């Protein structure tokens, strides 16, 4: 019950002492006077404890036996080398306690060092060690609570060996700080109550007042006490308690729109985690299953120090989020109210009120009034690229998966004329939510019947099965420049590793039929390394697209995975920088530098 | 000294020894005092294991079960015979390399490690995984990195290992040396992270894994500061702390050299949101950040 | 199997490799060198003879080469910009006539 | 493993071998001769680079050599004096880049 | 036609078949006549095996046991369907080689065999062992030589094999060709020996080994001479004898081309010390030395 | 009993014949008249045999049934194609025989061809086929035996088709040869007895006497009869019946000294091997166990034709041989008499007498009155060779195994001086039965105390343990020409594969310290191929030495075994000819030709 300002009561002991001699007194603090204390020891297990004796009421420490050299040997603690370390325990209740009474209550440790020597010559001591220890502990105090006596400052080692003079103390260099000093028992005492929200730390400077014949001896030591916060502050708000929310093209789960804050002047310990102090619990009061099952709230709290008069303060936060991935044909508008309660505040008011301005809207999956009419400049190659196709507002989609298809308009005709619909294909890209168009066969284009085609593109949203289509026409006007001999077999371009060849190849991904050429100049490993690519638009872009994954001989640069040789940097996939005129083969790559 | 599991096998044979061991595992689970006496006399009660072998998890589990039920105060991990290894492992400075008094020492340690055929191997081993990108979200797999780093600082001879991590060089920041002295443990993976958690929370995190627990029990016990001695330490051994600190690397407590004018060190943590208990965090960090024994120890290796 | 093809070594800077790295780290490079004549067969003698005759205009098939069949452990290093790079299969461990 | 390092053949008289036999018998000789650049490692690139630099005065270690990893069956024949001779390991059966 | 061992497995299942087979193996060892009838009807009574397979020793043993107890007169080794193979194996001449009308044909056959990858292999195979010196007393191990020679003349296609052994070329002796035509089977090892034994003694020697016995039963049956026909043979097939004669090579009867103006052949033997039975030896040798069917057959291949 | 001049009685048969019609008669020969014959058939198993009928006494063949087309089908013999072949059997005893009587006696085969045609037109035949068959058999006769009628010469196929005229025969172109012709039964008959030892073959020329209206038709055929020898000739001798034998230095087993012959005018069939005719059995009549257990006889017989009036005659042979390998301390002289008996001669005398002149002498295993005092020209190398040592008459030993040893004369002296007896060794060669002397260590010769040594050579015959020794002295006078730096490590010489190096090496087997050099010039594979050898005396010699077998780096040329590469000939071991400047390494050899 009665808390202990310190957990360390340390002193030194020596040989040649007598029973019935005071050694130390410990003090306890009570919030109200009806609790009267009664001191006592514990740790009755060991035998050396039978010598120490204590007074049930006053709280001072005595002894019941003298010291002898034989006693030094019987006390063993780890190593045999002096000094020897011992440890004891103590508790204080308001009524006569039993053996079992103190293993339940919180106690404190007493660490006393044992040396096998007698009292020293007291004129050989130094000034620095006269009135204060080597290292010191900083006690603590609690805000908004009754005051009392704090600590003892007499050292019984230096006070019992040379008792020819009297000593006192004093608080020094203080700009009216609420502390004091008694003279009857020379105890450091607190003047009156305090509020942590006003002052957080107390730098001090204490002195020893000694009476000496040569001159009055004053020695200065320093320390500072700490403050303990109790939740005596309810939260408030800056600004408003409302936020605007919009849901148009981002319907994926785990997305966030809103931002609301709150402030509590108290402090929120993170450890231990089984606490409740200044931790805000938020409750909703909406019963709609759709909204509740679909929407999510987020909680995240830190602490700040720069907006409370340079005092450590807490700041909660709250933001909106979705739960699951939503449909495209819904529309609702409402207000969400989310409450908060600081359960550790024993006051009439411990809450605030938030409000969200939610606007859920649907989206139309339709094409534009305009059509898509692509074309091909010249006689092309397999796995090329002509045009993209997307519904209106295609970039801004999120959480929307769409499949694209196409079909012929002339259903059934002679097979010879049916072949002319083998010179086109399609691809699908969930990243950009669009559709890429690439040729498939080239032996079809020779005929003049293929020169014009017509397709009906189909767009099918997965979740709702909605549909939308338009008319597509594709026209090739590139006459064959004396290249009939070549059958459907075209070499790659990633392996020319030179300008001269790469310009005169005809290979995969060649719209014009010639693969592109790059020339990166720099001193060392640069992000611009000379290569040969079919289309520079998306071959070294970084990652690969749906087309790049069809064949391994089409820009391995961004989609390759196997070991690479030479001077290079690389992320997960594909080379970011390689020292010089880099190149590749079917899966294996070698970035080097050509001295010639 | 002797291991624990060997003593375990020993006691599992004697009828009285194992019989009272079972009686005890039953007593502590909820005469029994008379059984305490027999246990103390057995070599197990004083059993302590060390490094260099390949069976420790079981020893550590055994001793933790024995004494946790009946961590920094009383450490098992190191017997009191390590001073014999300590003094001999204070010699490496003379054994390191003839060349000295250059503009940088970290680079010289790296040169020396890329010429021996054990440090080189293990260094590249706990390097490459820490630099391996396995997804566009992640940058590397830390489990592999920490484990490899650990099994390097366990085996490779001290002469070549400590040098790279403790190399001294002229004061300041942005001196080529300090860059490498900081980048020895590749902090981007094994050090950094998105958020800084309170040290105390990380202290509890360490307190569960069976390795970090012991590598931490070694720290306080060795490097404890005392100003009375000229050395600044308690147990008057400069290399004992030198080992204990390096025994933490890889574990949940992966420190590095902060950006401070002096030689300070902190784990990836800070005393934020600690509320009333800013004193405990401050003591932890101060013992870990600004101390005499550790500065003296790290400086000793510098004067080579 | 020839004993004249042996493992030699030379101390170099990483920069002498001309791979583009900027670092002051160093290394031991190891390599195979020496004659393999005691392991040749009738095949090689015929090749030698038709080469000396010039009767094969341009085709020049190879006789026994002394080459590594196993490589040393991986190496790592830090460049001047404090980025790490790693090199694999850079150095020989044991040599043989093949 | 390189596919440019292929197997070719040429029809010769035994006497073109210049091994000293006197016979009118004939044979099919087989051999491998092509590039194996697609199988090279960092080792070979370093070698190439130090050769082009001339920084190794005389040492000239070998890069990858398309050599035959197995030989054809034995052959027998009769010379002009009606004495038989036999030749072993004279012709390739299947080569690789080693 | 079907093999014998297959018919053996077949008859070993039927109760009556195997029961009477045992009754019989008992009867011939010393009603039984009624059991003869059942055996004749079984496919086993008319079973005949041939070449190209790898299980013959057992077939030959089976049939020899069946009929020897109850050799040239009635031969098993070849069914009456071989003429279909005979005529097709008379074509090889056109399939051999375009070049012709040179000063030597044996050399051309050798050239053709050192260009194919089966004849070449097997030729060097039954060559090298026959030229292997294994002691200062011996000159070669004949067992290996004969067996290799045999398994060559069993497999390698006739187009390339028969040519080297039957190559024709201008008359005389000391013409380069005849030297090779004689030295095809390396007689110094597979032909010669220190003493010439009487042929009849060698006839009995052959009559025990299970292979030479059949390869000889084929000879008389095929090449038997008759002057009434223009061909000069009995069964009007030039390649049947061509096969039967070549089927002896390797066995105890290893003939070669003697030094005679015409085309004569004799095994390594002579009708010396034969006493009264100079007639039997003379008939044997004459049938083997000077005949029309064999000269016509060997000449047919010559006109290509 | 009664032997058959022929084993083949062949005729042709046709359809349309009658029972009770003669077909053939067979004749048997009897040595004495009291044996009267009685003919009969056998092979009663088949059914077709029930038709044929025979006369018990006269010996002619008849039929009991006619021919019908149905009978042709029932007769099956292998293939179904005409002609069909049948076979019968016949025996003749002097008394009525049973079914069982003829499976025991020797019989003859009758091979008759069946054709399903009738009698032919008789004016369409040819002259050549008129009186004689296509192929004929040569009958045989026995020397010194009673004569009789031999063969029948009427062909019953031709006689029935044109029964118009009569035919006879005659022996033509004969220089008074003992044959004749009958006219009653037109049978070929022998005039009287004959002696094979006079005439061996009878070339004949027989004619057909036909009576024809156009002109008398004479047709000539030829044949020749053979003679059967009976042992009516005892052996004789040319020269003497004695031989000189000597046993001095060849005492190994299986060695032969003597040569004795004999002659028998008879012939000795080799086959069948279960016979006894003119095979000579030799018996000894000596009882001495030593001689009989130690000596061996050899038998080997051929036949000759050029010393009996161009008649085939037999010649036995006999030669002396040893049984086991004999001692060196024996001496005996005696006469061996070995008898022979021609057991197939039923005459009073069928033997001869031989005699051997054996002289067994001992051998002295002793050295010459002279000693062996070798020397070394210069400073030598390991595994060299200085001198051979052998007892008197050492080349001519055979069957004598000898071991050679050596020992020091100064038994015990200071160890430093004891070392000087480490610069010598010994070897042993059972081929030449001598002992080779080679140095072992070279670090010993550097002291002046080693300059003189003395050994006592020991020769110990294995079987008798005899001993013999002399005094050996070895002196080295080759001063060190500034070569102390070299420790005991010397390279081989078989691998220099060149003149220049080989002359300036110091290696194994170098007496002078330099290995020898060879230069074989020729066009191709010659027995003289240039190499480098330590000592040319025995390095390319042939059978490797006792020294050659110590190290593999000492002339592998003669004792190597592993595969060799290039142009070469080789016997069992070592290269006989290699195309050019051949060479070797440690076990592997490469004979090539150096174009430079
Ligand atoms: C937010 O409101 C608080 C109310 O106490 C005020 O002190 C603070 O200055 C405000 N923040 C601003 C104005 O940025
Ligand atoms: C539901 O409505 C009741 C009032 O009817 C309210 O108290 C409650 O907070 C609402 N939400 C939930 C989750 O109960
Ligand atoms: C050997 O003696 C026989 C005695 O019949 C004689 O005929 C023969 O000529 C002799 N051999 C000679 C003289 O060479
Ligand atoms: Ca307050
Ligand atoms: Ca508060
Ligand atoms: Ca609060
Ligand atoms: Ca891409
Ligand atoms: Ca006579
Ligand atoms: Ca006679
Ligand atoms: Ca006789
Ligand atoms: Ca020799």
């Amino acid at each position: 019950g009665l808390y202990f300002p310190q957990r360390l009561y340390t002193e030194n002991i020596y040989v040649g002492q007598q029973q019935g001699s005071p050694l130390l007194q410990v003090i306890s603090m009570r919030e109200f006077p009806t609790e009267r204390p009664y001191f006592f020891l514990c740790s009755h297990r060991d035998a050396f404890t039978s010598w120490f004796h204590i007074d049930e009421a006053s709280g001072v420490l005595y002894l019941n036996k003298t010291l002898e050299w034989s006693d030094f040997s019987s006390l063993r603690s780890g190593s045999v080398r002096s000094p020897k370390d011992l440890t004891l325990k103590v508790g204080v209740s308001s009524t006569p306690p039993m053996k079992v009474m103190c293993t339940i209550l919180p106690t404190v440790e007493v660490k006393l060092s044992f040396i096998n020597d007698t009292a020293p010559s007291c004129g050989q001591v130094e000034l620095s060690t006269l009135c204060f220890p080597e290292k010191i502990s900083n006690p603590h105090i609690t805000e908004n609570r009754e005051p009392g006596a704090l600590r003892q400052l007499r050292r019984f080692t230096h006070m019992s060996i040379c008792p020819n003079y009297t000593i006192s103390y004093g608080v020094v260099a203080g700009s009216s700080v609420p502390f004091a000093v008694d003279d009857s028992t020379s105890e450091l005492v607190v003047t009156a109550q305090v509020d942590r929200e006003e002052k957080e730390v107390y730098h001090l400077d204490i002195v020893c007042m000694v009476r000496t014949e040569r001159n009055l001896e004053e020695v200065f030591r320093s320390l500072h006490v700490n403050i303990y916060d109790e939740d005596d502050n309810s939260p408030y708000v800056n600004g408003t308690d409302t936020e605007d929310v919009l849901v148009e093209f981002d319907r994926s789960e785990g997305t966030v729109f809103g931002t609301l804050f709150v402030y509590d002047r108290d402090t929120t310990p993170v450890y231990p985690t089984n606490q409740v102090q200044n931790k805000l619990v938020g409750t909703l009061m909406t019963n709609d299953s759709w909204i509740k099952n679909n929407f999510a709230i987020e909680h995240k709290f830190r602490e700040e120090k720069a907006i409370f008069g340079n005092v450590r303060g807490t700041v909660h936060e709250y933001k909106l989020k979705l739960s699951q991935n939503l449909s495209v044909t819904e529309q609702r508008s409402f207000l969400l109210g989310y409450l908060v309660n600081d359960t550790t505040f024993p006051g009439p008011e411990g809450t605030v009120l938030l409000h969200f301005n939610v606007t859920v809207l649907p989206v139309p999956i339709r094409f534009s009034n305009v059509t898509y009419s692509f074309t091909v400049s010249q006689k092309a190659t397999t796995y090329s690229q002509i045009g993209k196709v997307c519904v209106e507002n295609c970039q801004k989609f999120k959480g929307i998966d769409v499949t694209y298809q196409l079909e012929i308009v002339d259903r059934n005709i002679t097979a010879e004329a049916q072949s002319c619909y083998w010179a086109v294909s399609l691809a699908q890209n969930p990243n950009d939510n669009t559709g890429v168009l690439y040729v498939n066969d080239t032996k079809v284009l020779r005929r003049p019947e293929c020169q014009e085609l017509e397709y009906v593109v189909i767009a099918q949203e997965q979740q709702n099965k909605l549909q939308a289509k338009t008319q597509l026409t594709v026209s090739f006007q590139g006459e064959a420049d004396s290249l009939r001999t070549d059958e459907p077999r075209f070499p790659a371009c990633a392996e020319k590793r030179q300008r001269g060849d790469c310009e005169a190849t005809r290979g995969l991904g060649a719209p014009t039929g010639r693969c592109q050429w790059r020339q990166g100049r720099d001193k060392g490993i640069s992000k611009r390394y000379s290569t040969c690519s079919p289309n520079l638009g998306t071959c070294p872009d970084g990652y690969c697209d749906a087309i790049e994954s069809k064949n391994i001989s089409i820009c391995p640069q961004d989609c390759s995975s196997e070991a690479i040789i030479g001077g290079y940097e690389r992320d997960l996939y594909g080379i970011k920088a390689g020292h010089g005129t880099c190149y590749c083969f079917e899966g294996k790559c070698f970035c080097e530098r050509d001295e010639p | 000294r002797l291991d624990c599991v060997k003593a375990n096998e020993l006691c599992l044979k004697e009828p009285g020894c194992s019989s009272k061991y079972r009686t005890m595992r039953q007593c502590v689970a909820g005469e029994c005092r008379l059984v305490l006496d027999a246990l103390k006399q057995s070599p197990l009660y004083n059993c302590r294991c060390k490094r260099g072998m390949k069976k420790e998890k079981n020893c550590l589990r055994i001793y933790w079960g024995i004494y946790q039920h009946l961590l920094l105060e009383d450490s098992p991990y190191e017997p009191v015979n390590s001073r014999l290894s300590d003094i001999f492992r204070l010699a490496p400075i003379y054994s390191g390399e003839p060349a000295l008094a250059k503009e940088n020492n970290c680079l010289n340690a790296a040169k020396a490690c890329n010429l021996n055929d054990t440090c080189k191997k293990y260094r590249s081993a706990y390097i490459s995984p820490c630099t391996s990108r396995v997804s566009t979200a992640e940058v590397c797999n830390k489990r592999k990195c920490h484990k490899a780093l650990r099994q390097f600082f366990d085996k490779v001879p001290p002469k070549h290992s400590y040098g790279m991590l403790y190399c001294s060089c002229p004061l300041g920041d942005q001196s080529a040396c300090s860059e490498r002295r900081r980048q020895t443990i590749v902090p981007a993976c094994s050090y950094e992270d998105k958020e800084r958690p309170n040290c105390l929370t990380l202290q509890v995190s360490c307190k569960t894994n069976y390795i970090c627990r012991s590598r931490l029990a070694d720290f306080f016990t060795n490097c404890q500061p005392e100003p009375l001695s000229l050395s600044g330490c308690l147990k008057e051994n400069y290399a004992d702390c030198l080992l204990s600190y390096s025994g933490l690397i890889g574990t949940v407590m992966t420190p590095n050299y902060l950006r401070s004018p002096k030689i300070s060190v902190s784990p990836f943590c800070d005393c934020s949101s600690s509320g009333n208990s800013k004193e405990e965090c401050d003591r932890f960090t101060e013992f870990f950040t600004d101390n005499a024994c550790l500065r003296n120890a790290i400086q000793a290796f510098g004067n080579g | 199997q020839g004993r004249g093809c042996l493992l030699k070594e030379i101390h170099l800077n990483v920069t002498d490799l001309d791979l583009g790295y900027r670092t002051k780290e160093e290394l031991i490079f190891r390599y195979c060198s020496g004659p393999c004549h005691d392991a040749e067969t009738n095949y090689d003698k015929i090749l030698n003879n038709l080469t000396h005759n010039k009767k094969l205009d341009k085709d020049t098939p190879s006789r026994t080469c002394c080459r590594p069949i196993a490589f040393d452990d991986d190496i790592s290093f830090l460049d001047d910009s404090l980025e790490y790079h790693t090199l694999k299969k850079h150095s020989a461990k044991k040599c043989a006539c093949v």
